[PDB]
């Protein structure tokens, strides 16, 4: 199992994040499963971003919806997370994951941190 | 036997008749056709 995850290191406050994370073999034929995306600064606990089953549900964190977007390639190669309009505080880094219900992130990433160039 | 099987205490000379020589088996064995065709109750249980 290979999942590597990439993006810029320094972005602009008026630029958009595009982070990206590939994954590399997994079951398909099953149900409730997906990629989890979650946030980690320093000098505070971790924060859940966001989730995507296999089935093209789309779910964040609770009134974050109109600054989160995601692109799937509909042919399992990697996932596309996409953010507008950032707060300097969340100068961060990211790690992908599998995600299913019982285990709450299956498969820890590698990460990607992304500091603000202002 | 040869007692028995006339009623009575004393038998004569002769060639007599009991009863036969069977010999019995010890176990079983069962061999019907190698499985096939299994009905897929794996893929409905399995089903996404
Ligand atoms: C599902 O498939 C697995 C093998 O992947 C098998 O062991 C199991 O008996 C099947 N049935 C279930 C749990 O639905």
């Amino acid at each position: 199992i290979t999942l590597k995850e990439s993006g810029p290191t320094l972005v602009k406050p008026t630029q958009t994040l595009t982070l990206t994370c590939a994954f590399s073999g997994f079951s398909l034929n099953t149900g409730g499963a997906g990629v989890g995306w979650i946030r980690q600064p320093p000098g505070k606990a971790l924060e859940w971003l966001a989730l995507i089953y296999w089935d093209g549900d789309k779910r964040y964190n609770p009134s974050l919806k109109s600054r989160l977007a995601i692109i799937m390639d509909t042919s399992k190669n990697r996932v596309v997370l996409t953010m507008t309009n950032m707060d300097p505080v969340d100068t961060a880094t990211y790690y992908c994951a599998h995600h299913k219900i019982e285990y709450i992130f299956d498969y820890w990433g590698q990460g990607t941190l992304v500091a603000v160039s202002s | 036997e040869t007692k028995c099987t006339l009623k009575s205490f004393t038998v004569e000379k002769g060639i007599y008749q009991t009863s036969n020589f069977r010999v019995q088996p010890t176990e079983s064995i069962v061999r019907f056709p190698n499985i096939t065709n299994l009905c897929p109750f794996d893929e409905v249980f399995n089903a996404t």
